RNA sequence: GCAAGACUGCUAGCCGAGUAGUGUUGGGUCGCGAAAGGCCUUGUGGUACUGCCUGAUAGGGUGCUUGCGAGUGCCCCGGGAGGUCUCGUA
RNA sequence: CCCCCCCUCCCGGGAGAGCCAUAGUGGUCUGCGGAACCGGU
RNA sequence: GCGCAAGACGGACCAGAGCGAAAGCAUUUGCCAAGAAUGUUUUCAUUAAUCAAGAACGAAAGUCGGAGGUUCGAAGACGAUCAGAUACCGUCGUAGUUCCGACCAUAAACGAUGCCGACCGGCGAUGCGGCGGCGUUAUUCCCAUGACCCGCCGGGCAGCUUCCGGGAAACCAAAGUCUUUGGGUUCCGGGGGGAGUAUGGUUGCAAAGCUGAAACUUAAAGGAAUUUGGCGAAGGGCACCACC
């Protein structure tokens, strides 16, 4: 309360604010690598997609747009590419 | 009123006291958060102590709206 | 909090503070220009074709993999439209407006969202003339639509 | 000066509210302030529930309930002893009456 | 319909529910939804259907209300128009009545409708006839048995 | 290729067999389910219940006993005995 | 002598998709290693 | 009891719940257009807040021209209460109550509190969108979705407590960060009557709407809260000078 340090806050509490709340505004999205065992090739997807793709391929349709995440097609693999 | 004999038979019952320690038992029933919590202060597995099932069903917080 | 609505509201992007293109990214400047000039002969505006770098492609935004902004680049090559896509936007919606309300004239709530659209185009129409990209004796007319589709 | 933190309502973000009628009288008072009762009655109280229990065509029958909505106005509910006054601190208590009978 | 001699003959006219029971079904704290199906038989007796349905609380709900949004009412609505539609353009109204003596419609609309929104009761609270066809004498003495 | 652990479903002989059929809201590699017959080692032990309906001894409905609140009790067949089952009171 | 009964109590047996130990058994997950890397079809 | 015709209307579900700038908004379905919030690693880059002139909307009552007039009901007719009622009450009952136009622009149009922006305590609920996570259910397995539960995030109507603070107090997380007085910008108040009157202008067929004094007169008029006062207010206690 009184007595804080925001200069070093723990991870918990920079992840329970907002995403412009925190010390340094930072995003929470991220992108993907989404492939299905049909086709054996690999696309760069963002997870808030809001758009309809399809796979370089034509394979199937991949993503589908929500109000938040894209509902990833069943059947399929993603990881977490970051730097 | 402020006795200070404190009824006597009771006063007795207070001074008396078990053989038995009423708190040392041998048998421990925790669940995994305390074991958990106990793990990283400073020690680690106990003699005296076992592991609880998890104890969560649906909730608590009966329905009262 | 809103121009016109009473309401306030907080919901926007949020860039990240690393300014460098991601190693992971191995499109060239060339080819994802390549790419915005075929998208724009496609049809599409600087709003949806960021859009769809940054869902297909995987390219976060092009402030970093080129200097010049998708309008910039437009600009550059000479393709890109002779009307701002937002002032366009307004335009359109007021025209629809209008046409709906040509029919049913006792939508009151109808005239009062044409009044408020009205009042935003002539503020931006107002800044595009204090910044030198439309000519100073343009003026938005009422009945002229069908030329300002 | 002001009695009460609200207006004597419920009406809070709206500004309007339907009309209704009172029952025992006739006046037009504004929903959320117009005081609401909901009674459940059987059809005979203490009297004919015997002549109609034992002197029957049918046996093994509950007997039916009448279902009805009240809506009073101040004076109204008042003068028929349903609300009553209370202290400036008691008034603050939205607590419902105890029921057991 | 017609009387023989010191004998009169009936007909199914319609179906109503008790007033009390309609009365104590509808509570505070739920939702009501209602439909009116105007669909005719196999043969020209018109009817004009009606439902009533309640929503209620899970055995580990805490919120008070449990409501439904509209688009769930309105998906409801339809469900159960789709339901009685379907059940009365496929038959006649001698086995059809035989159907309605248990909650068989009320039964299927209530186990199609758990997907949108959990519904505990479905009463066909009243039912009419608009239109009847001309009148017969063979149909009626083969309702007598 | 080394390599031991943690867990799980069904059968309480195995085979045919998760065959027919039932089935659900959107799908799926799917919930539900004994065999006809055969081949034989010829078919595991302790443990309590069971109000009515729907669709498990699950889940969802809904009771009976004294006005009312808590009990005991409420699947079936075979023996014996008895006849107002227990505590408080709008 | 009444009844038809209905209920309660002390025992035996039948049915179930209960639980627990043993067999017929089917998969999920985890540890190590491939003499060392950079590109062209 | 069975059928027919006409008009108004949308009970229970209906909530200190939702939407709209305000007035205001409820039977199912079909069509058209718009909006707040949530999500965004999309786009332009100061396009911003409040506002003299001006402009749209604006409850019921109010007027003008058509169609309909079921019910309620100004004026009016009648009967009783009453000393006196052309008041309370009861029966009829025109204009209006309904729709399509043409007008007025008025309320206790009240949160009696202007808008934008920053900050300073906590605690549970509710409605929207997003996000994480055991477990039941659409019967038993696999996933997505609804329903249920445990949290988090943002905006919105509100709720509870307190020596943050303030006020004359009633009370207020704003009616706070104000003599330790300066964030930006509009309207408006100068003791009480006369008086929102006369007048002049102005809009309207009219009713009336906006702007709006002076002469004379008074030392009071007013806001909050206590003890007795009284109630044709509620709720308790006692008494054979009260009763059973
Ligand atoms: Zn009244």
């Amino acid at each position: 309360p009184l007595a804080k340090d925001l200069l070093h806050p723990s991870p918990e509490e920079e992840k329970r604010k907002h995403k412009k709340k925190r010390l340094v505004q930072s995003p929470n999205s991220y992108f993907m690598d989404v492939k299905c065992p049909g086709c054996y090739k690999i696309t760069t997807v963002f997870s808030h997609a809001q758009t309809v793709v399809l796979c370089v391929g034509c394979s199937t349709v991949l993503c589908q747009p929500t109000g938040g995440k894209a509902r990833l097609t069943e059947g399929c693999s993603f990881r977490r590419k970051q730097h | 009123i402020s006795i200070k004999l404190q009824e006597e038979e009771r006063e007795r019952r207070d001074n008396y006291v078990p053989e038995v320690s009423a708190l040392d038992q041998e048998i421990i029933e925790v669940d995994p958060d305390t074991k958990e919590m106990l793990k990283l202060l400073d020690f680690g597995s106990l003699s005296n102590l076992q592991v609880t099932q998890p104890t969560v069903g649906m909730n608590f917080k009966t329905p009262r709206g | 909090g809103r121009m016109h609505a009473p309401g306030k509201g907080l919901s926007q992007s949020a860039l990240p503070y690393r300014r460098s293109v991601p190693t992971w990214l191995k499109l060239t400047s060339d080819d994802v220009k390549e790419q915005i000039y075929k998208l724009a002969k496609k049809g599409l505006t600087p709003s949806q074709i960021g859009v769809i770098l940054r869902d297909s492609h995987g390219v976060a935004q092009v402030r970093f993999v080129t200097g010049n902004k998708i309008l910039r680049i437009l600009k550059s090559k000479g393709l890109a439209p002779d009307l701002p896509e937002d002032l366009y936007h307004l335009i359109k919606k007021a025209v629809a407006v209008r046409k709906h309300l040509e029919r049913n004239r006792k939508d009151k709530d109808a005239k009062f969202r044409l009044i408020l659209i009205e009042s935003r185009i002539h503020r931006l129409a107002r800044y595009y003339k204090t910044k030198r990209v439309l000519p100073p004796n343009w003026k938005y007319e009422s009945s002229t639509a069908s030329a300002l589709v | 000066t002001k009695k009460r933190r609200n207006n004597g309502r419920a009406k809070k973000g709206r500004g309007h509210v339907q009309p209704i009628r009172c029952t025992n009288c006739a006046r037009c008072v504004p929903k959320d302030k117009a005081i609401k009762k909901f009674v459940i009655r059987n059809i005979v109280e203490a009297a004919a529930v015997r002549d109609i229990s034992e002197a029957s065509v049918f046996d093994a029958y509950v007997l039916p309930k009448l279902y009805v909505k009240l809506h009073y106005c101040v004076s109204c509910a008042i003068h028929s002893k349903v609300v009553r006054n209370r202290s400036r601190e008691a008034r603050k208590d939205r607590t419902p009456p105890p029921r057991f009978r | 319909e017609d009387v023989q001699g010191k004998n009169c003959l009936t007909n199914f006219h319609g179906m109503d529910l008790t007033r009390d029971k309609m009365c104590s079904m509808v509570k505070k704290w739920q939702t009501m939804i209602e439909a009116h199906v105007d669909v005719k038989t196999t043969d020209g007796y018109l009817l004009r259907l009606f439902c009533v349905g309640f929503t209620k609380k899970r055995n580990n709900q805490i919120r008070k209300t449990s409501y439904a949004q509209h688009q769930q009412v309105r998906q409801i609505r339809k469900k159960m128009m789709e339901i009685m539609t379907r059940e009365v353009q496929t038959n006649d109204l001698k086995e059809v009545v035989n159907k309605l003596i248990p909650d068989s419609i009320g039964k299927d609309i209530e186990k199609a409708c758990q997907s949108i929104y959990p519904l505990h009761d479905v009463f066909v609270r009243k039912v009419k006839m608009l239109k009847k066809p001309k009148f017969e004498l063979g149909k009626l003495m083969e309702l007598h048995g």
